[PDB]
């Protein structure tokens, strides 16, 4: 919900200005996964890793 | 006693507690999923 | 629309332009750019950082 | 001028891994290629 | 050992970067800073056989 | 730079010789003006002008 | 990458840092705002005196 | 994914209005209509159902079931 | 399926219908808490296949018993003397309906 | 008199009135008085309000008119040259060919 006015002088170039009881609300939310992976193997000599 | 994975196709609590391959004891799929931890973990409604 | 201002309580002199806008929030974020080091592991060929 | 001899350089400015360096393989083919010649004469 | 207080409790631990062997027992650094590789030769990387390498 | 997703480094000499040479040769205050030809370069931006 | 262009005249230092940069109109000119957590890596060695 | 409890901009509570939503609009109302009869006056609030998209309905079939 | 993190912020914004005049701030720390701050609320739900029904096998709401969190099933955990300052059904989450 | 604008507060010019602070009376008094424009001016042009939309751009009555008047004369001069190259009557201006 949008308003075009110049507001504050932090928004100068480019730079733009949020709602802090929006955010609070579910505005701009998000998440972020990340994986990790490993692995055992059996070595050519019978022994192996655990 | 052992640690339990569940299936990850039928879901059935399978054990292994060994160096077995990993196999499904009812069906031919091959993955495992571990169980829920059993702590509580505490989070902040915000 | 007709505004008033939020800090002041008395209205503003222009009329403000109001409406619904798509905004999409990109995946560069500050928390995955911030940067220092004090002092760290070294090359072992040229033993700069 | 004309060289009949080289110096081998330290192993610091040719780390282990590269898996030694180029340089290394370098050397240890033209000491190769020497000993082949001066038994191959004999 | 710690050279400053000649007991043996040096624990490894890192601060937020450096990597370092300090002496829990006093607070005091022995040795820090290390030297690694890099991704850019990391995909230069051969390998020899032992076999190769030994004759 | 224009508040588009910039980035700038940062640096913190180490000397007190270092200091001084910052502080005096290379301070805002001391380069208001460009050498290219004593234009100044420190001046109002948008916004401001308004 | 040779020596000279890659480690002799250019070549990479320590003690800095990196990150986006915003606006703020209430620095004056020659003030820089510097996050804590950039302010807790770097430091400066002050010699003890009277 | 799922209904947001609570309006974005001014904090009105739509989280319960969904389900009647789809009532109404499965009686042959149309949305202007639905929306009214629901008592959404202000437009901020009017988009929160409106331009809603119900992931959760779909991403439940590939979950784990017995 | 809901991630532990985003079901704790719906949580949240759910308003309850304690009069607050009667509650002190918590003060700094203390997370353990006294009858004389604080409420406590449970929510449990167990949703199990329906046995009695049809073979349709096509109306969700059917096949399913408790497939749908409301926020019906709070109930409410006296703490303290709560239970006896407080007459029954005068502190619940206000709503009733909420999903 | 008159009022301030690019040419007396903008990064490009001599005249720039904190350039003249900066030649008469120090840096001190340049690198303050811009301070304080820094804090004043957002001051009042944010209770001011200051905005721009789809009113700003829509053409108004003369404007039409004019527009389509001068199109009308432009193509018909237009018209006038080609016919002029292809029959061969143009005269060619004196530094190139007819083209
Ligand atoms: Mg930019
Ligand atoms: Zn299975
Ligand atoms: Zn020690
Ligand atoms: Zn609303």
């Amino acid at each position: 919900t949008v308003a075009v006015m110049s507001y504050s002088g932090y928004d100068i170039e480019d730079a733009l200005v949020l709602n802090k009881a929006s955010l609070d609300r579910g505005f701009g939310r998000c998440l972020v996964y990340k994986n990790a992976k490993c692995t055992l193997k059996r070595y050519t000599n019978q022994t192996f890793d655990k | 006693q052992p640690m339990i994975y569940i299936c990850g196709e039928c879901h059935t609590e399978n054990e292994i507690k060994s160096r077995d391959p990993i196999r499904c004891r009812e069906c031919g799929y091959r993955i495992m999923y571990k169980k829920r931890t059993k702590r509580l973990v505490v989070f902040d409604a915000r | 629309d007709y505004v008033t201002s939020g800090i002041t309580g008395e209205p503003l002199e222009a009329y403000i332009y109001f409406g619904p806008v798509y905004y999409q929030k990109l995946k560069h974020m500050v928390l995955d750019k911030m940067h220092a080091r004090a002092r760290g592991p070294r090359a072992v060929l040229t033993r700069q950082p | 001028l004309i060289l009949t001899r080289l110096l081998v350089p330290p192993l610091c400015i040719r780390p282990s891994v590269v898996n030694e360096d180029d340089l290394t393989m370098k050397l240890t083919e033209i000491i190769f290629l020497n000993d082949v010649i001066k038994k191959h004469r004999i | 050992r710690c050279p400053d207080c000649g007991s043996t409790e040096l624990v490894e631990d890192s601060h937020y970067s450096q990597s370092q062997l300090v002496c829990s027992d006093c607070g005091c650094v022995v040795t820090e800073g290390v030297l690694t590789t890099t991704f850019s030769d990391e995909g230069n990387l051969r390998e020899v056989t032992y076999s190769r390498s030994t004759g | 730079a224009d508040f588009d997703g910039d980035e700038m480094n940062l640096h913190l000499p180490q000397t007190e010789e270092a200091k001084a040479e910052a502080l005096v040769l290379m301070g805002t205050k001391a380069n208001l003006v460009t050498p290219r030809n004593g234009e100044p370069l420190i001046a109002a931006i948008q916004d401001f002008l308004t | 990458q040779g020596r000279f262009r890659g480690n002799l005249s250019g070549k990479r230092v320590d003690f800095s840092g990196r990150t986006v940069i915003s606006p703020d109109p209430n620095l004056r000119i020659d003030e820089v705002a510097v996050p804590v957590h950039v302010a807790k890596i770097l430091t400066f060695p002050e010699k003890v005196n009277k | 994914m799922i209904i947001p409890v609570r309006c974005f901009t001014c904090g009105k509570i739509v989280g319960n209005k969904w389900e009647a939503y789809l009532g109404l609009l499965q009686a042959e109302y149309t949305e202007g209509d639905a929306l009214d009869a629901l008592g959404l006056k202000r437009y901020c609030c009017r988009r929160m159902l409106l331009a809603h998209v119900d992931l959760i309905e779909k991403l439940l079939n590939y979950a784990p079931l017995e | 399926i809901v991630q532990d993190e985003i079901l704790a912020h719906r949580l949240g914004l759910i308003p309850i219908h304690a009069d607050p005049r009667l509650f002190e701030y918590r003060n700094q720390g203390d997370e353990e808490g006294t009858e004389i701050d604080t409420l406590q609320f449970r929510l449990q739900v167990r949703c199990t296949r329906n046995p009695h029904a049809a073979k349709d096998s096509s109306d969700p709401n059917e096949l399913y018993v408790n497939h749908k969190v409301y926020t019906r099933h709070m109930t409410w955990i006296p703490l303290g003397n709560q239970a006896d300052l407080f007459p029954e059904g005068t502190i619940r989450p206000v709503h009733d309906d909420i999903l | 008199s008159g009022s301030m604008d690019k040419g007396t507060l903008g990064s490009g010019s001599k005249n720039n009135i904190f350039y003249i602070l900066l030649r008469d009376w120090g840096q001190n008094e340049a690198a303050d008085a811009m301070s304080r424009l820094a804090r004043l001016a957002p001051v009042y042009l944010s209770n001011r309000g200051f905005s721009i939309g789809i009113g700003d751009v829509t053409p108004g009555q003369g404007l039409l008119k004019a527009k389509y008047e001068l199109l009308n004369a432009g193509y018909k001069k237009c018209d006038e040259y080609i016919e002029a190259l292809n029959t061969g009557k143009l005269q060619q201006q004196p530094g190139c060919t007819a083209e």
